[PDB]
């Protein structure tokens, strides 16, 4: 814990500043520090944690795909493979760090549905990112993602309205998992359709501000369905 | 090409 | 030298891959490794070195300006100042690293005008970035930038055509130095005008490909003149 | 606002 000497509140404040400065590696290190204070995270703090690591790992995933593509082109010197391995290793270390925060001890202390579903979604996401680069224990990684996503689905279906943005973002990502990772395009399509339709039928209950949040994610479901069908 | 997932 | 065990050619190849992956911190570390092999750099290699560090420091400059602005707004907790100082320190370390490569020993071994002007321009640029964040020995930093830029100008005026893209990019940056750093807007305007006009009168000598390179930088001179007048 | 300088 490099951040062990900084106040929890200062870490959160600095995470917000780093976001404004587009310094996402800093943002993630600050939020890791906050998590390691051992207190549960608020809604805003969970989202800061997620945004920070999503941005960090997103940069690594984009680099890995560029390099993997080049590696494949030259296969149809060791340098492309070596550098792809370097980036791959850094990505895996980021995913392992996020999964370690969730395991020690965010998930076990999350009793409310909004926190527990949020963290289980994250666990599915970061196993999915590991699965994207995996070859050998790819099967066990895939099943770890599936299991986390499914537990999050089961809770969100019992505890959250169908328009809840966390539930919608969960279903969106689990759908992509099904399509791209588990080679289950029909499951992906069914999940996205059923999610969209049940959300549609619940929008009448929402305030204008909730409506905006939910319909934004529904559009992402529709966007994928359009590509998939 | 990447399909839409949640967040940035 | 973390990169001391990698071949010079592999470092260059990996710098090019990192550029494709938009991994500019990696790109700079690879090019620093290549410089430290002690051989002179080719034209392409100099540009790889410059692009890499320009991207790294550009991200730090943008963050510093965001944070400096926030710091000022709250002045008209210590966290904004502390984090601005952190970023500022990281920026200064990058500038110091680049200046150390130029001093040990790129500049002293650069005998051709195209290499010597390129490196002296860089030295001016990285002193300018230090000047942007300086307060106290700001005067000595400013004079170090001025001196490097001026030596580059003197050589380029004796040894390069007025359309040479290195000469044009030098004059562009020295003009901005004059305007923003040295508070000499009239010098900045005169330099940009005289540079543009002498380049204009030399374009007739260029191939279609050289013409494209030169006129691109002339447009940047014109863009600034439009803001400045 | 930043004035144009050379490169990226
Ligand atoms: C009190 C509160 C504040 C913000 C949020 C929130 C919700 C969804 C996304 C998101 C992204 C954020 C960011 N990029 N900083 S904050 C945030 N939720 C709350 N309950
Ligand atoms: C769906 C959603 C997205 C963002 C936010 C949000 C709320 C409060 C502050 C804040 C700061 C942000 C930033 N600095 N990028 S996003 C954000 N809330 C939501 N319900
Ligand atoms: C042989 C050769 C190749 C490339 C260049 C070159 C020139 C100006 C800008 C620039 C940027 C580059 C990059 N972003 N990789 S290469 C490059 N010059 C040469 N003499
Ligand atoms: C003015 C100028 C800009 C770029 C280049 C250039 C040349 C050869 C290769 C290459 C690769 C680049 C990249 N991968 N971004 S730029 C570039 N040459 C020039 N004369
Ligand atoms: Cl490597
Ligand atoms: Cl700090
Ligand atoms: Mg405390
Ligand atoms: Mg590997
Ligand atoms: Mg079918
Ligand atoms: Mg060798
Ligand atoms: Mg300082
Ligand atoms: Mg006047």
């Amino acid at each position: 814990g490099a951040m062990g000497s900084m106040e929890r509140a200062s870490l959160i404040q600095k995470a917000k500043l780093a976001e404004q400065a587009e310094r996402y590696e800093d943002m993630a290190a600050f939020m890791k520090g906050a998590v390691e204070k051992g207190e549960e995270l608020s809604c805003e703090e969970r989202n800061l944690l997620s945004v920070a690591y999503k941005n960090v790992v997103g940069g690594q995933r984009a680099a890995w795909r560029v390099l993997s593509s080049i590696e494949q082109k030259s296969n149809e010197g060791p340098e492309v493979r070596e550098y792809r391995e370097k980036v791959e290793t850094e990505l895996q270390g980021v995913c392992d760090t996020v999964l370690g925060l969730l395991d020690s001890h965010l998930i076990k202390e999350a009793g409310d549905a909004e926190s527990r579903v949020f963290y289980l979604k994250m666990k599915g996401d970061y196993y999915r990112y590991l699965a994207e680069v995996a070859t050998g224990d790819k099967k066990r990684i895939i099943d770890s993602a599936r299991s986390a996503y499914q537990e999050a689905m089961d809770i969100s279906k019992k505890e959250m309205p169908p328009t809840n943005p966390i539930r919608l973002g969960l279903a969106l990502n689990f759908s992509v998992f099904h399509y791209e990772i588990a080679n289950s395009p029909e499951e992906a399509i069914s999940l996205a359709k059923t999610t969209f339709d049940e959300a549609m039928a619940d929008l009448h209950t929402l305030s204008e501000d909730s409506y905006k949040d939910s319909t934004l994610i529904m559009q992402l479901l529709r966007d994928n369905l359009t590509l998939w069908t | 090409l990447m399909f839409k997932t949640e967040g940035p």
